[PDB]
């Protein structure tokens, strides 16, 4: 009984640590996606400004 | 472990399914962003039926939106719950069909099926044990009826031993929102009778009558009609995703309602629909659910079962309730109106019970009826089709785009054969 | 040493298994965690573990996960072994051919493997008890080849059969006669004894007797569990006159084709109506013979009592048992066959029945369960033959069986076989020449 | 409902990867046939070949009972 | 931002695209000059 | 210990070659200066494969840049990563080939091979055990196709028992960026079939397809196309410089791909490429990689594998993953599709697994597929070579440089035989 | 005095060696540095595997041979860099790359002298040698080719020494290469003539075991090699630890191998259970001895219900008693499913060891009281060989991949000769299995 309890407690701790690492990866991915969207918006605005200057 | 792949054909299909996904997203607790914000551990027990997993706890629907006019696609994508669908699942053509079944089936709708079957295969082998396919469309248009039937006839040859459900908005008897709607409806039903496993007929007359007389609404917009249709669509597949005392899947309902392979046209109904005035003046009981289900007013088709005979009946209940009173009430309603049931089948009614009711509600129920009162619809459509076909109305449009003249005659022959089969199964006797 | 293996098939089998195993756990004083808070009376049902735990000797089988997953995430999630709960992916869906041919063959291997492991753990096995329903697809189809394989694998082991029959009036399906006719070859040839119950009768009992205005499947399955516990309590607990699984088969089955008894229980009364009632042995054995307390919608006054087995529990005296039998035997209302002058078997057990929290029965001192073999079953079979032939006249629903593997001659041969079974009962019950 | 007692308390400290389970053999280790010289505190069932090795090819080792 | 097939961006407000000559010949020898200037004079 | 020498020919070779060295200088943490600025100590375990050690902890690539005009070499040197190349490795003439195969093979390119083989011999003998060479060129030009096949037949006589790889950009069906394109494309494929071990067919039409419907780029400049090619060149050799559970080098894939020595034309692909909008709508699993890897929209060559039979298939995975799920997916695609795979070779697909994914990404995969449907590429060129040749168009630019006219009829019959080797295995 | 030499050839050999030697160090209490903290002599159980230096260090008796450096350098850099000898990790420069010819004729002749020199040094250190244990894989180039001439040289150098062979067979359905049947036919001479006892395993069966037993949805090569290390430890524990009735290597070779041409047992281990299912099961002797006979628990994709059992060797470890052993064997002998040949009436050999198996922290298995390992010599291996002869004939019908093998140095006769050798070895099994 004691051995099985200790083994499954340690397995649970390992799975929790893996879940936390995956959460950190998803947060960094979300930050990169937001930066990419902002950069695309900036590039489109600069292109429209250049065309208006030419006209 | 039983996935349902959703198919949307036409502008009508896009509107109905765009309401349907909102309703079951609210049912399973899904925000407009896509994540899960709910207060139960039971809502994620069976969520893989309609949703595919994503990263970061997101769920995306297993649905495809097929159309030839991207205006409805833009309307769906700009909606409130429009940011949940994957951007690749919108399959939009470049030229419309223009209410032409020939344009839908042969000329412009024959080049879109390659991309549509590609996306359908990608969403079909992604499932573990796929249960079947579902379609939502209307037989009065050009894209839903013209090319949706082509999609059915392709995917059923691809996947023979699966199940195919259809929600068809068959033409209204008095509205006639299109001049050539009997042409489209006849040429679509002639394919549906061979290539469809279950068909559900939905009528705007019935929806208007319910939303006017029952719910007592001043302005019945299409949002309320799509809400009613989506409530029926959600109530059909409830036992797959919510546990109950007596489960029932789409295959089981097909088994217990389809005695012969050409008799698979159903009329639906929903049970507790009450107005704001009469909400407090009514107690929620199983007799008050069965009465409202079996009332001929509450049918979602413009066909009256007092002219016909109930071949089979299915009922799906939702809520914590008593098996004794459920079986007692449905035996009682079977016994009382003894002339509205056939005599060569005992126990015409299948019953199912699911535990979990919809939100804000205590008890509910859904009725699916196979009767012979559906041949009235086919007789009316056939008489209008043969009303135009002797004077050869509108026929150059269909003939100049690749159709022979024998197609219309064989559609007439198949439709007349189906209505004569329905008549003989109504008039059949016990002694033989 | 003496032990039984439970095999529950279908959704009905799994629900009855839940209601039976809760009663067994409370009867032997085992927590839902599986540990006894602290005598080998549990050894008939529970098996010891290397962690000090008791694991049931039961196999739950189903073709869908929706009903087994409630057991897996319920209160008794720790008690059951995780590999005793066998699940398919797609259910048979009220089809005999799906459950027998196409879908059963993927899990028959796993079910026979677990059955082999349990019977290898059994140092001496009394038999298997099969809990199933005729109407459902899995219970109709998978159970047929389950018993067909078990008959080949095991020679003379006992196979008791608790089955759900369709009700004469109410039903939960349409193809129920089709699924119920085709099992009358497996339950005829590859079954040893088969008790049949139907839910409308138990609805009547719970409505009239226990004052419950709205019974549920829990309120039915608890009564079924009480019957099964009263049957097996002679094995489990010490008593004055023990009876055995082989023993009542010997004293109740006169011919190999006649193994369909009727199971009744008494007293079934509420806690308020038990407060004013003096329940003596005669007052509990008179209610078993009443047609209003039968558990099948059939009347034994049309038939002839061929054999009777009584099982008493509690503060019961053999003198008063004999006096009650003598008072029963003088009634012209109850008729016995001429070829059975002494028709009774008597078992007496010391331990009273156990009351459950949240249940509907009352705490009682004595109780009785009766297994009576009579000739009032041909009416119940013919009342279903009317429905089956009326459906089969027009070949309704029959492509849904033909296209999945089975030929159409099986319908006719099963109808003819069970028709001969119906005919045999009349010459069994006719008066001698 | 009602109250359920938890898991029984351990009378002695338990830690896996280090603790040897009881056998009949480890209960009766000095009294068995087939057990060699007992000089290891971890397990009594590790081979000691001090006696069996020849007088050549032997390092400094302690003979049994000496 | 990670270095990926789709993450590249370029400056739009550039007007001088003069290509300077860092590789040439002197006497008979192919010479390579240090690139003291970029594209456009920058 | 296992070195790879990079050869760049043409302006197409130089623009692909400059983007390639920008990619793996970021995998190994090499700044534009040339030094090392990285976080892991495993990045310097195998860096001698591509880089030469210099004084002061500076690493220079083992690449030689060959062109007959410095017009593109000036644009490479003025870029961000234009300072890492050794200034003695730039080889250049002063007269262009003019998109002529005869000038680039016989007249103008014959002088320039005196200087290239002094540089190639200097870099090849400095290694410890040379794995093989590598080439990047185009078959529709004068420098890539003319001299780039003169270098192949000269370094294979010197080094016969090595690995010769080519990343050749074949002509496109409807693009046609050169009028005399099939003369240079037919006379170069005739030289590749006898003198090359592995050949990867890349088409600029297929790279336009990926940047439109998969990456959803509004303005796909050639900086992004040369990224897609360079993400495949670093995925093939990623088991040479990174540890893994099951690793495969350049030689191990060529052994398991080529059943007969004439059949060595492949079709590359890369897997986790996703648009920016659909970044959050997708889950990362091994079945997500294997689905996109075998997609017919994802091939880098303008040949559809649905019209032919997969002879052999490879996949080189990257990232930490389970060996059951890798071996389960390659079996699953073979069992369902019994018509797109040959029947006298069981288990067509080979698998390799690396442990270090590209930076900022969790998993990757590179696809190499030898297919019968590559005969579509050689049959649409042989119908355009024969269309021009029977009217004798543009021959005076080729025959006027001494080239015999029977060499044109030999290039037909070697390439018309090649499409008949492929037909009999379909 | 009793000693065994481990020879790990190929990437599979190196990885199985890592997973084995971690287990050996942890079982004998040796730190990754190489020193035992528990020195408070009197202990000799490590002399089978570890040689003791006077400084207090224990060096393994293993040789890691490889033709590529990418996996030997992981060993040289990782946790056990200070444990292994610097010269016991032999590495080449260019690998064979799935080529029997490259591994046998061209590349292997450069390093075979170094390998034989280190083998000579280890066997000279050994005062009495039980034998060699060769860990290799059939599919790969080095394991297919270099191991063949390594064993050809070892048979000449060492006459009567036992050479046990832990081989990875190609899986019947899944695989990781395409010239794998071509390599797996050509080693059927060097595993037939130059081996004493050959245990074949394949990855698909161990994937199935780790799927349905340990509840690992995504197993890896570490999870497979841990089970293989458990098997080798259960074989060698009779040499290393005190037991009631010991079994030696020559002893179970005698009791398992009936003819010189027939030396192909099947290895099974029980119980392979997880810590969540160790709570709901008692692992008695009569129940761990029935899991070895189940065809689902076999480690080769073959069904022994089709064949005839010829001999069995059972090795029990832990809380196991002869009364329960005899009762369980009596229970097994009465089943009509398990069939023995007529000329082997007493078909069992039994060994018992006192010390229960150890556990690795972070591992997959559970801390168990007792365990059993079975080496069964049967007839149901001819189906596993025919299932790959089919693939070899299918490929060789039209000479695919033949120029690769021909150009490196062999001739084309070895393909047909090796196929004929496999055909004769397949006919011999049915000739033996036919009763009288
Ligand atoms: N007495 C009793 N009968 C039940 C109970 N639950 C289900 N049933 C019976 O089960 C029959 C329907 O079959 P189910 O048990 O629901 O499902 P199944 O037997 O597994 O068959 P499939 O649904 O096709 O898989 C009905 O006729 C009911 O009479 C129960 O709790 N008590
Ligand atoms: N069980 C198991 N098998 C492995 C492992 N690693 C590799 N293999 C097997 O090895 C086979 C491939 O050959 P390898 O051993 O990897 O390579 P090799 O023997 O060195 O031959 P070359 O690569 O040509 O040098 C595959 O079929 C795998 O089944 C492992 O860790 N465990
Ligand atoms: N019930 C319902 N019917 C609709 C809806 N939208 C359109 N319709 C019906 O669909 C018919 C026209 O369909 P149409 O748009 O031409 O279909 P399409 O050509 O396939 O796009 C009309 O008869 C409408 O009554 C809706 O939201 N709900
Ligand atoms: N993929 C890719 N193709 C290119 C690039 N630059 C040119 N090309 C293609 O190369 C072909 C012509 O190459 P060319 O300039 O004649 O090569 P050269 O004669 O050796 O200098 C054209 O069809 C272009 O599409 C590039 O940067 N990337
Ligand atoms: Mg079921
Ligand atoms: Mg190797």
């Amino acid at each position: 009984r004691e051995w099985s309890l200790q083994q499954q407690r340690e397995w649970k701790n390992a799975r929790a640590e893996q879940k936390c690492a995956e959460a950190l990866y998803t947060e960094t991915r979300l930050q990169f996606d937001e930066t990419a969207k902002h950069l695309q918006k900036l590039e489109s605005t600069t292109r429209k400004a250049v065309c208006a200057s030419v006209k | 472990m039983r996935e349902i792949v959703h198919l949307q054909a036409g502008q009508c299909g896009n509107q109905i399914g765009a309401k349907f996904w909102e309703v079951i997203s609210d049912e399973h607790g899904i925000d407009p962003t896509g994540t899960y914000h709910g207060d139960s551990d039971l809502q994620l027990e069976r969520i893989n039926v309609y949703y595919n997993e994503a990263t970061g706890g997101k769920y995306v629907p297993r649905a495809v939106l097929v159309d030839l006019e991207p205006g409805t696609m833009d309307s769906v994508r700009s909606g409130p719950f429009g940011q949940i669908f994957r951007p690749d699942n919108f399959v939009f053509g470049q030229s419309g069909a223009g209410n032409n079944w020939a344009k839908g089936h042969y000329t412009e709708g024959a080049e879109l099926v390659d991309s549509v079957l590609d996306v359908v295969r990608k969403e079909a082998e992604s499932c573990d044990c796929l249960q079947g396919f579902q379609l939502t469309h209307s037989l009065g248009g050009g894209t839903g009826s013209g090319m949706g039937t082509l999609l059915i006839s392709k995917i059923r040859e691809e996947y023979p031993d699966r199940i195919m459900n259809t929600f068809s908005v068959v033409p209204s008897p008095k509205v006639s929102d299109t001049v050539v709607e009997p042409y489209n409806a006849t040429l679509s039903v002639h394919q549906l009778v061979e290539n469809t496993d279950e068909t559900y007929c939905i009528d705007n007359e019935a929806l208007y009558d319910i939303c006017f007389r029952t719910l007592k609404l001043t302005t019945p917009t299409y949002g309320d009609l799509n809400h009613l249709v989506s409530a029926t669509m959600s109530g059909v597949t409830t036992c797959l995703r919510f546990p109950g005392q007596l489960n029932a899947d789409l295959r089981k309902l097909a088994v217990n309602m389809v005695p012969f392979p050409r008799l698979h046209f159903f009329m639906p109904g929903f049970a507790p629909l009450t107005s704001r005035g009469s909400q407090q003046y009514r107690a929620l009981t199983v007799p008050e659910l069965t009465q409202q289900m079996f009332d001929a007013k509450n049918m979602m088709a413009a066909c009256d079962p007092r002219h016909g005979r109930y071949l089979t009946v299915a009922a799906v209940f939702r809520g914590r309730m008593s098996m004794k009173e459920v079986d007692e009430q449905m035996l009682n309603v079977q016994n009382k109106n003894s002339s509205y049931f056939v005599e060569w089948i005992p126990n015409n009614v299948k019953t199912a019970v699911c535990d979990i009711p919809p939100r804000g509600l205590k008890m509910s129920a859904t009725f699916i009826g196979n009767s012979t009162a559906i041949q009235e619809l086919f007789k009316r459509i056939s008489e209008q089709f043969t009303a135009m076909f002797r004077r050869k109305a509108f026929l150059h449009w269909y003939t100049g785009e690749g159709m022979d003249e024998m197609e219309f005659t064989e559609a007439e022959s198949n439709m007349n054969d189906l209505v004569s089969e329905y008549q003989q199964y109504q008039d059949a006797t016990a002694e033989e | 040493m003496r032990e039984c293996i439970s095999i529950h098939v279908g959704q009905a089998g799994v629900q009855i298994g839940n209601a039976c195993w809760e009663l067994y756990c409370l009867e032997h004083g085992i927590q839902p965690d599986g540990q006894m808070p602290s005598d080998d009376s549990f050894n008939t049902f529970f098996s010891e573990t290397g962690a000090g735990k008791h694991v049931p000797r039961a196999v739950f089988v189903d073709l869908e996960p929706t009903v087994i997953d409630e057991v897996r995430t319920g209160t008794y999630r720790q008690l059951f072994h995780p590999e005793q709960l066998i699940t398919g992916k797609e259910d048979a869906a009220n089809n005999y051919a799906r459950g027998h041919y196409t879908i059963g063959k993927e899990i028959i291997d796993l079910v026979l493997d677990r059955i082999r492991k349990l019977a290898d753990q059994c140092t001496g096995l009394q038999g298997f008890l099969v809990f199933h329903s005729f109407g459902g697809g899995t219970g109709s189809g998978f159970t047929s080849l389950l018993m067909e394989r078990l008959s080949v694998d095991y020679g003379k082991k006992s196979k008791l059969e608790f089955s759900i029959y369709p009700a004469p009036q109410v039903s939960t399906a349409v193809v129920e006669p089709y699924n119920s006719i085709l099992t009358t070859h497996t339950t005829l040839e590859h079954s040893d004894c088969a008790f049949m119950v139907d839910n409308e009768a138990i609805y009547d009992i719970c409505r009239r007797n226990l004052d419950i205005e709205r019974p549920t499947y829990t309120n039915l399955n608890r009564l079924i569990g009480q019957i099964v516990s009263s049957i097996t309590a002679s094995l489990r607990f010490d008593g004055a006159l023990n009876v055995d699984l082989t023993e009542f088969q010997t004293n109740l089955v006169p011919y190999p084709r006649i193994h369909f008894p009727l199971a009744t229980y008494a007293p079934v009364i509420s806690a308020e109506k038990a407060y004013h009632e003096q329940l003596s042995v005669a007052e509990i054995t008179n209610a078993c013979f009443e047609p209003a307390n039968q558990m099948v919608k059939c009347d034994p006054r049309h038939g002839k009592y061929m054999a009777c087995c009584l099982l008493y529990r509690g503060d019961v005296v053999p003198k008063d048992v004999n006096a009650a039998i003598a008072t029963i035997k003088t009634k012209r209302t109850i008729q016995f066959v001429d070829w059975c002058p002494t028709g009774f078997k008597v078992g007496i057990n010391y331990q009273p029945p156990t009351v459950v929290p949240g249940g509907d029965l009352a705490k009682v001192q004595r109780a009785v369960c009766m297994l009576s073999n009579t000739t009032a079953i041909a009416e119940a079979w013919a009342r279903l033959d009317h429905k089956f032939d009326l459906m089969y006249a027009k070949r309704a629903f029959v492509h849904w069986y033909v296209g999945e593997g089975m030929e159409e001659g099986e319908f006719s041969e099963a109808r003819e076989d069970m028709a001969a079974l119906e005919k045999d009962y009349e010459e069994v019950g006719v008066d001698s020449v | 409902e009602l109250a359920q007692a938890g898991t029984p308390a351990p009378t002695k400290p338990h830690d896996y990867r280090q603790e040897q389970p009881e056998t009949f053999w480890i209960q009766r280790a000095p009294q068995l046939p087939g057990v060699s010289n007992i000089r290891t505190l971890d397990t009594p069932f590790r081979k000691n070949c001090s006696f069996s090795t020849p007088v050549p090819l032997s390092l400094g080792k302690l003979l049994p009972y000496e | 931002l990670p270095f990926l097939p789709g993450t590249s961006f370029k400056d739009s407000t550039k007007t001088a695209f003069h290509r300077s000559q860092t590789l040439s010949y002197r006497n008979g020898y192919a010479i390579v000059r240090r690139p003291t200037v970029g594209i456009g004079g920058d």
